[PDB]
RNA sequence: GUAACAGGCAAGGUGUUGUAAGUGGUUGAGCAGCUGCCAUACUGCGAUCCACUGAAGCUUAUCCUUUGCUUGAUGAUUCGA
RNA sequence: CUAGUCGAUAGAAUAAUGUAGGUAAGGGAAGUCGGCAAAUUAGAUCCGUAACUUCGGGAUAAGGAUUGGCUCUGAAGAUUG
């Protein structure tokens, strides 16, 4: 989360045409590989899944999902059933499995990769994920998705700015906790023998059992959670050189103009060092460092004038988060504070013995 | 928006602070607590040795 | 090898200086737990494989680098006193003194 | 095996529960010794032996 | 080789962290068994007496933040142990640990 | 009322019974929280005022005549930090009210002190015997 | 992956306390040995203060970063239509 | 310090509730049967001290000021004159 000024452009609240400084948060979301194509049908029953095409090559990262053990593995998926692109097919495998979803099928979804080794973590094993597709006349959607295979699909074309997302996650897990933290209950008094943070009373006499209704030490953290209309603020793209390197509007905008990146001094503690695209919402979508947040398109309709209108943001805070930023840019601190006995008074070890070089040749 | 800190002598992007109002009228921006609790204390900052004041005393 | 709980208590009452400042030589532990007597202790302690371990310094220098600043009065002021006046110096041992003057 | 605390290294038995009985190990051990040894005496040959019958039982309680 | 001695620094308020004082630092003791383990491979550690002196030398609650010790991991010499080897830490005085690269280069 | 926009919740540093002083130049010096003026309530839970939440109050050491009857008064500054909706926190250095009738005319002719901006934008009329509003 | 890697070190970065030991000081209340015949003097005095000094410490153990040094697979148990 | 011990079943890990100890914005008893529990004050020198009283007390009533470090100065004695 890092901190946004902006000026807000309401009717008549208090703080139209006026600064606020709200929260944001970033969501580092390198581009997506689409792999395949998944119909579904009705049942009565609900939906059913009926045919699966998969691509024919996907990434090391990405057949990672289907071990649990790959450093000892022999590496054999999907080894056998991608040749079923280099047969015959056409009269066989593929071109009917495709002839399926546009006739049976109602609702086609698509399976995407994340290509989770441009985040820099430990992790190196993927997220694979079944997206619904939503434009009509499903033989569009058949052929949407049999043009996409194999290939990349960025945040940008799925989300814009202004819109409101909405995020489905894991929250932060607290462990084992008891009941005045689990449903924050009243404490007992001082005077409780045998204890006070718990629930006094349990139930009645009658009837005679415990319910489901009562506060017991029942978890707390690392429930699933879906929370609604975050509003995007502004949309990332930050990687590197479209002529030279490019890093400008990731964290500048028109009232800063220093270009730098949404990353901070010294890093997201314990997140990162984000490189790659972003979404920027705003406040607090649910989970620890490093969580995969995915982010649905919104179900319902936003007319809310808190909902509706677009802000273009003032600045953003780039200053350290680790542990009370007060410059903003590393050459920021140039601007109060020169030479510090450091590379600034090490230079000029550094200029003599490049002169001591340059008196070795000569 | 862009203020300065009354303790020692840095400046304040917004948020990134507190701010007191004596009764005398006057307002005081500082950048930390450390700055704030600094100034409760009245530890001058002439002679706190990382200022803007004490820098200035160079 | 052996246990020198003997060999130990033999020792402490011969240096008479109890154990906790006696050294039994511990690469000689095999020669030492032969001999019983403190006849045959004697000799181990005249050569030398049993040590009588000397005394920690409980060192005076700074108790006298400090009475040598209450003589300039260094550290006698209103928050070094804790005594009533008449603990400090009892005022009966004041015109005890007056009076054999005069 | 109430209430034995539960582990990891009981998948294996397909029972989520089991310790690691030291003593118990050791005097095992010290049995399968002495029945190996016997197993040597009369020429069996140690390496084709299986564990065909164990049993435990009471002694009187001190 | 099998034989080699390594020079190695090791930051022990990394490891002794999250672990309440007077109880580091006989705690500090099993950390460097565990460094030793990690970086020679051997099982049975030998912790140089000095070093131990050193450790104890403020205190059971004050720890050094780091520590530049020596391993030495020789062949058991006797005692025909499953271990053939095993790893020997003794204790070296530097002034500053700054820039000081760990390396292997001890022939003494 | 009078409450013009949207007042936003600030922090409450002032509970019953919390003693303010009484910036007012009427010779009440004291003024102490009954009770606040807007308030609901859930169980257990106490009310407490904000800045510019009108309030009842006794005057506990003031003037023989403003002493042992219960009075409105409006909270012009308090102590406990409070988040302006710029980003900015601010808090005072010591908390005050002000003796008020129902309808919002103050009581006195002088405010000895700066009056936060919350205060004085709900009320036009302590907004103009202001000495400093924020 | 005999090294796409990784762990330990190290270097940066960011922080946090707030100016390290060390010499040197016209910083220093004052007091002395000699204070000298002159030159007019050293300090063994001496809280402090100042320069080298935003220095020095700690800084992932659940912080960030790597063309830096270093290190490495070398087991065990069960399972088919 | 001298003598005397490290003997209290040991390792890992630090969930909930606890027994024991800390701190906590703003408010300050609203809590409660009741300030229970906790918190505050406290040594010493100097000032200063109320109602009432059995004249003895009350009284440490109350209410204030001072205190480290360093370098100095002054006062208090003894034997010999």
């Amino acid at each position: 989360m890092t901190h946004i000024v902006r000026e807000a452009d309401r009717p008549g609240s208090k703080i139209n045409k006026k600064e606020v400084v709200e929260a944001v948060t970033v969501l580092e979301t390198p581009p997506m590989i689409v792999v395949g194509a998944v119909g579904y049908i009705e049942t009565p029953f609900g939906l059913r899944a009926l045919v699966n095409v998969w691509a024919q090559h996907l990434s090391e990262e990405c057949r990672r999902r289907f071990y649990k053990n790959w450093y000892k593995s022999k590496k054999k998926a999907f080894t056998k059933a991608s040749k079923k692109w280099t047969d015959d097919l056409g009269k066989k495998s593929i071109e009917n499995d495709f002839r399926k979803m546009l006739r049976y099928c109602k609702v086609i979804r698509v399976i995407a990769h994340s290509q989770i080794r441009l985040i820099k973590q430990r992790q190196k094993k993927a997220h694979v994920m079944e997206i619904q597709l939503n434009g009509g006349s499903i033989e569009d959607k058949v052929k949407w998705a049999r043009e996409h295979l194999e290939k990349p699909i960025q945040v940008s074309n799925v989300f814009g700015q202004d819109e409101m997302i909405d995020c489905v996650g894991v929250t932060k897990g607290k462990g084992f906790k008891g009941v005045t933290s689990r449903w924050h209950t009243k404490k007992l008094p001082r005077k409780t023998h045998k204890g006070l943070r718990k629930v006094a009373c349990i139930g009645a006499w009658h009837p005679s059992r415990v319910s489901t209704t009562v506060a017991r030490a029942g978890q707390k953290g690392y429930h699933h959670r879906t929370e609604i209309n975050k509003k995007i603020y502004r949309i990332g793209a930050g990687i590197h050189t479209k002529d030279g390197k490019v890093i400008k509007n990731n964290a500048s905008t028109e009232y800063d103009l220093t270009d730098k990146s949404i990353t901070p001094m010294g890093g997201f503690p314990h997140y990162g060092e984000v490189n790659n695209d972003f979404v920027m919402i705003k406040g607090c979508c649910i989970g620890s460092k490093k969580r995969i947040i995915t982010l649905r398109k919104s179900l319902l309709k936003h007319t809310k004038r808190s909902a509706l209108e677009q802000i273009k943001l003032k600045f953003i805070d780039t200053s350290s988060k680790m542990g009370h930023g007060r410059f903003q840019t590393p050459a920021d601190k140039l601007a109060f504070m020169g030479p510090l006995k450091k590379d600034r008074l090490k230079e000029e070890a550094a200029a003599t013995t490049a002169a001591a070089a340059a008196a070795t040749t000569t | 928006k862009i203020g300065l800190c009354a303790f020692s002598g840095y400046k304040i992007y917004p948020g990134h602070g507190k701010t007191m109002v004596k009764i005398d009228g006057k307002s005081f921006t500082f950048l930390d607590k450390k700055c704030e609790r600094s100034y409760l204390m009245k530890r001058n900052p002439r002679k706190v040795t990382w200022t803007v004041l004490y820098r200035r005393k160079h | 090898m052996s246990s020198l709980k003997l060999q130990k208590r033999l020792a402490a009452s011969v240096l008479r200086c109890g154990k906790k400042k006696v050294w039994l030589d511990p690469n000689e532990i095999n020669e030492i737990a032969n001999t019983n007597s403190r006849q045959n202790i004697r000799k181990l302690i005249k050569d030398g494989l049993i040590i009588k371990k000397p005394v920690v310094v409980h060192s005076r220098y700074r108790v006298r680098k400090n009475t040598e600043a209450r003589r300039k009065g260094r550290h006698c002021g209103f928050g070094k006193r804790k005594g009533t006046a008449n603990a400090r110096m009892p005022t009966k041992l004041l015109w005890m003194q007056r009076q054999r003057v005069l | 095996n109430g209430g034995v605390g539960r582990c990891a290294q009981a998948k294996q038995w397909k029972t989520t529960q089991g310790r690691w009985p030291k003593k118990s190990a050791e005097f095992l051990l010290q049995l399968l010794r002495n029945a190996e040894a016997n197993a040597d005496c009369k020429g069996l040959d140690a390496d084709r032996l299986v564990v065909h019958h164990i049993q435990v039982n009471r002694a009187q309680c001190l | 080789n099998e034989v080699v001695t390594r020079e190695c620094t090791i930051h022990l308020a990394k490891r002794v962290h999250n672990i309440g004082f007077k109880k580091r630092a006989p705690r500090a003791i099993k950390e460097i068994r565990k460094f030793a383990e990690r970086e020679m491979g051997t099982t049975d550690v030998r912790i140089d007496t000095r070093l131990n002196k050193h450790i104890w030398s403020k205190g059971i609650r004050s720890t050094p933040f780091r520590i530049r010790v020596r391993l030495a991991r020789r062949r058991n010499d006797d005692e025909d142990s499953p271990n053939k080897l095993y790893t020997y830490v003794t204790y070296v005085p530097v002034s500053t640990f700054k820039n000081l690269q760990t390396e292997n280069v001890e022939s003494s | 009322g009078g409450t013009a926009g949207g007042k936003f919740r600030i922090s409450l540093g002032l509970p019953v019974g919390a003693v303010m002083n009484c910036a007012d130049n009427t010779g009440a010096k004291n003024l102490y929280v009954i009770a606040v003026h807007g308030i609901r309530g859930r169980l257990n839970r106490l009310p407490a005022a904000g800045v510019g939440d009108m309030f009842v109050a006794t005057v506990k050491k003031g003037k023989p005549e403003l002493r042992k009857k219960v009075m409105p008064a409006v909270v012009i500054r308090q102590r406990k930090p409070f988040r302006r909706r710029d980003g900015v926190f601010i808090y005072f250095e010591d908390n005050a009210g002000v003796i008020v009738n129902n309808k919002g005319e103050m009581k006195g002719s002088a405010i000895t002190g700066p009056v936060a901006k919350e205060c004085a934008d709900l009320w036009p009329r302590i907004a103009s015997n202001a000495s400093s509003i924020a």
